[PDB]
C-alpha cells in the first residue's frame, strides 16, 4: 500500500488510475455546492437547481430554441453557439432534463483539465507530480468559481482546450510522433469553435511554437508541416478545407518517407499566411467597463490567491514554474497562457484563470524539485516517509482551495419568485414583444419569458443601455415615452442600420441637439411619427435597487458631451444599532428622531423620510422635514432596510413606480405586482 | 465578483 515507489511509475494503467482518480475527485468538489443549496427553497425552478451566471441563460435560452427548431428574426438568441450546440447534443442524448444538464455540464467538462495536466507532467517523466498539480489546478479559487456546478457559461473548456493544444505542442517536441500533426491543427480548431475569442491566444502560441521551432529546432521537418497546419487551423476556411487539406498534408508526410525539402515547406508557410490575410489576421455615453463585475480589479494579494488559493503556494509555484523551464524549455510554450492571468492584474479579474492550469504544473514541479534537494543533498529517506511527506504538502497546499470552496455558496442569476414571475409573463406577452429591464437581467429575462429585450450582457455598451436607464430613471411620463421609441427604433436599427440609435431618433425629429430631443419626451401629449408595432413591458425587481446608482449614471450622461448632468447621492443599507443614534454600514447615521445623517462627520437635513410598509399595496407614509432640503430617507418595513435618495431618483419611474406602487394609468398597466418586483404596460 | 453583472 505505502511502501511502493510511485514517482518513477509513468505506466499507462497508473496514469489512468491518477486520471480517473483525479477528475472523479474534482467532480466531488464541485458538487457539495449542491449539496447545500437543494435545502433552500428559492434557488429551484422546474424541479431541480438553476444556474449561476447571468451569462449561461444566453445559451440556455438558444439551445432550448435550437431544441424547438427555430430562434425568431432579428431576437438575439444564441442559436447555433458552441455551448448551445453542444447542450442540445447532450440532451437529446441523455434522460436527464434540460434544468440538470445546463446545471451539471461545467461540473463535468471543466473537471477534464485535470487530464491534460497529468498528462504533460508525465511527459516530463513526473506523473505522481502531475496528479498533484491537477488535484490543485482543478480547484484553485478563480477556476473553481467559474466553473461550479452552476456556472453554465462558455468557461467549462475556456482552460482545457488550450491546455491539450499544450501537451500537444510538447509530446511533439519530445516524441516528433505524427499523430500530433493530427491533434494541435484539430484542437486549435475546436477551441476557435467552442470559444471564438481564443482567437489571440491561439495566435499566439503558434508564434512562440514558431519563434522555438526556430531556435530550438530549425532543421527539423515534422515541425514546420507543424506551424504551417497550426496556421491553416487558425484561418477562416469552410471546415471542408481545413480537414481535408490538413489530412492530405497529413498522409502525404506519413507515407512519403522523408521526400520534402525545405523551401515547398516554407512555400507552404507563405501561401498559407496568405490564406490567414484573405481571410483576416458626434454622441458619447457613460463607460460600461467600470460597471462590469466580472472585470473589476485586484489587490495583488487575491490575484496570488485566485491563481492558487494562497500566497505561500504562489510564491513556490512561480518558482516551481521558473526551474520547469529552465529545466525543459518546452515548458516555456506555456508563457502566452501565464501571461494571460496575469494581464488579469491590469485587464481584468476574469484573468487570472489563464494562468492556473500552468501554475499548478510549476507547483508540482517544485515538489520534486524540493525532493531533490534531499535525495541529491544526502538525505537518506525511505518510502513510508516520503510518501507521507507528500501526501501531507498536498492536502496542506489543497485545503485553502476546499475551504474556499465551502465558503463560497452563491445564490442563482434569480430566485423562484423572480423565475416563475417572468414565465408568468410568457404567457401573457406575445413572442416578439419588447420588454425594457436593465442589461444583467436581459439573459434570464429572455430565457425565462421568450420575449425580446432591449440590451443582454452581451449587448451593453454605453449607447445601448442608455435607453433602459432612461426609461428607468427618468421621471414616469418621458420614462414611458422611451420605452415605446427605444423599442420602435431598437426594431428599426435591425434593417436600417442605425450606427447610433439615439441620434437616429434625433435627426428623425428635427431637434438641433439631444437634450432638446430628450427635455421633450416630457410633455405627456407626444407626436408620434413612428409606428406602434409590438407592445412594450418594464420589469422593475427589488434586486435592481443596490444598482439604482451605477444604472442611473447612465442617463446622467448626457449624449451630446460626456457630462454628467446632476449629482447623484443614492445609497441603500441597514440597521446595526439604536439607542436614537442609529448606524448605517457606510458610516452613515440617522439621528435627532429621523430627521438628519450623519455622512462622515456631516449632519445632514432630511426633505422628508418616507415610510414605506406596504411596495404592493402603495401604503405609505410621507413624513415632512426641512422643506428647503435635497436628501430623502426611506425604509422598507418589508425588507427591513434603508433607503437614501435625492429628488430625482425619489422621482425615477423606478422608485415611484416600484417602491411607491404610483403610476400614471393612461401610460401603464401594472401588469405584474409582487414584493420581488412589479411589471407595467405602456398603452 | 466573477459574473457578467453590474456594480457597484
Ligand atoms: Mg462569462
Ligand atoms: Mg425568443
Amino acid at each position: 500500500e505505502l511502501q511502493q515507489n510511485f514517482t518513477d511509475n509513468n505506466s499507462i494503467k497508473y496514469t489512468c488510475i491518477l486520471i480517473l482518480i483525479a477528475f472523479a475527485f474534482s467532480v466531488l468538489c464541485r458538487l457539495y455546492w449542491v449539496a447545500w443549496a437543494s435545502e433552500f427553497y428559492e434557488f429551484f425552478f422546474n424541479d431541480q437547481l438553476m444556474i449561476t451566471t447571468n451569462d449561461g441563460y444566453a445559451f440556455a435560452e438558444g439551445a432550448r430554441d435550437m431544441i424547438a427548431g427555430f430562434h425568431q428574426p432579428n431576437d438575439l438568441s444564441y442559436f447555433g453557439s458552441s455551448l448551445s450546440t453542444l447542450t442540445y447534443w447532450l440532451y437529446s442524448i441523455l434522460p436527464f432534463s434540460f434544468e440538470s444538464i445546463i446545471l451539471y455540464m461545467s461540473t463535468f467538462f471543466a473537471s477534464l483539465i485535470v487530464v491534460p495536466i497529468i498528462l504533460i507532467a508525465r511527459e516530463y517523466k513526473l506523473t505522481t507530480y502531475g496528479f498533484i498539480a491537477a488535484l490543485l489546478g482543478s480547484i484553485a479559487n478563480s477556476y473553481y468559481n467559474r466553473t461550479m456546478s452552476g456556472y453554465y457559461d462558455t468557461d467549462m473548456l475556456v482552460l482545457v482546450l488550450p491546455m491539450l493544444i499544450l501537451l500537444t505542442f510538447i509530446r511533439l517536441t519530445i516524441n516528433k510522433d505524427i499523430f500530433t500533426l493530427l491533434l494541435s491543427p484539430i484542437f486549435i480548431m475546436i477551441y476557435l469553435w467552442w470559444y471564438p475569442s481564443s482567437y489571440s491566444l491561439n495566435f499566439a502560441m503558434i508564434g512562440l511554437f514558431g519563434l522555438y521551432t526556430l531556435v530550438f529546432h530549425r532543421k527539423e521537418k515534422i515541425f514546420y508541416l507543424a506551424i504551417a497546419l497550426m496556421i491553416i487551423a487558425l484561418s477562416m476556411l469552410a471546415w471542408q478545407y481545413k480537414l481535408a487539406l490538413i489530412v492530405l498534408l497529413f498522409a502525404i508526410f506519413a507515407f512519403k518517407e522523408e521526400k520534402i525539402n525545405f523551401y515547398m515547406i516554407w512555400a507552404l508557410i507563405f501561401i498559407s499566411i496568405s490564406i490567414l490575410h484573405l481571410s483576416g489576421g458626434a454622441f458619447m455615453y457613460f463607460n460600461v467597463n467600470e460597471t462590469i463585475m466580472e472585470v473589476n480589479t485586484i489587490d495583488p494579494e487575491v490575484f496570488m490567491q485566485r491563481i492558487s488559493s494562497s500566497v505561500l503556494v504562489f510564491i513556490l509555484s512561480f518558482i516551481g514554474f521558473i526551474l520547469l523551464c529552465k529545466d525543459h524549455k518546452s515548458m516555456l510554450l506555456a508563457l502566452p497562457m501565464l501571461a494571460l492571468g496575469f494581464m488579469a492584474l491590469r485587464a481584468g479579474l476574469r484573468f487570472t484563470i489563464y494562468a492556473v492550469p500552468v501554475m499548478a504544473l510549476g507547483f508540482g514541479y517544485f515538489l520534486y524539485a524540493f525532493f531533490n534537494f534531499l535525495e541529491k543533498k544526502q538525505i537518506k529517506l525511505s518510502l513510508r516517509n516520503k510518501n507521507i511527506l507528500l501526501i501531507l504538502i498536498a492536502f496542506f497546499s489543497i485545503s485553502p482551495a476546499l475551504m474556499h470552496i465551502y465558503y463560497y455558496k452563491s445564490s442563482t442569476v434569480f430566485t423562484s419568485y423572480e423565475a416563475s414571475i417572468l414565465n408568468d409573463l410568457k404567457n401573457k406577452a406575445q413572442r416578439e414583444d419588447y420588454v425594457v429591464a436593465w442589461w444583467d437581467y436581459g439573459y434570464p429575462i429572455r430565457y425565462y419569458s421568450d420575449v425580446k429585450t432591449l440590451i443582454d450582457g452581451g449587448k451593453h455598451l454605453g449607447k445601448d443601455n442608455f435607453f433602459s436607464s432612461f426609461v428607468l430613471s427618468k421621471e414616469q411620463i418621458p420614462a414611458a415615452n422611451m420605452a415605446r421609441l427605444s423599442v420602435e427604433y431598437t426594431e428599426k436599427s435591425f434593417k436600417e442600420n442605425y450606427p447610433d440609435v439615439l441620434k437616429a431618433m434625433v435627426k428623425d425629429y428635427n431637434q438641433t441637439s439631444a437634450k432638446d430631443f430628450l427635455e421633450s419626451l416630457n410633455d405627456k401629449n407626444f407626436k408620434f411619427d413612428t409606428n406602434k408595432t409590438r407592445d412594450v413591458y418594464i420589469y422593475m425587481p427589488y434586486r435592481m435597487l443596490r444598482i439604482m446608482p451605477v444604472v442611473a449614471q447612465f442617463a446622467n450622461t448626457n449624449p451630446d458631451n460626456g457630462e454628467q448632468e446632476k449629482s447623484l447621492f443614492f445609497s441603500q443599507a441597514n440597521a446595526i444599532a439604536q439607542d436614537g443614534s442609529v448606524m448605517l454600514d457606510n458610516g452613515v447615521e440617522i439621528i435627532n428622531d429621523f430627521r438628519a445623517l450623519k455622512v462622515e462627520g456631516a449632519s445632514i437635513p432630511l426633505k422628508a423620510f418616507v415610510d414605506i410598509e406596504s411596495i404592493t399595496n402603495g401604503k405609505f407614509y410621507y413624513n415632512e422635514i426641512d422643506s428647503k432640503a435635497q436628501i430623502y430617507l426611506l425604509f422598507l418595513r418589508e425588507y427591513k432596510s434603508f433607503v437614501i435618495l435625492d429628488e430625482s431618483l425619489y422621482n425615477s419611474a423606478y422608485i415611484q413606480m416600484f417602491l411607491l406602487n404610483q403610476y400614471d394609468q393612461d401610460l401603464f398597466e401594472q401588469v405584474t405586482n409582487d414584493t420581488r418586483a412589479k411589471i407595467y404596460r405602456l398603452k | 465578483g466573477d459574473q457578467n453583472a453590474t456594480f457597484g
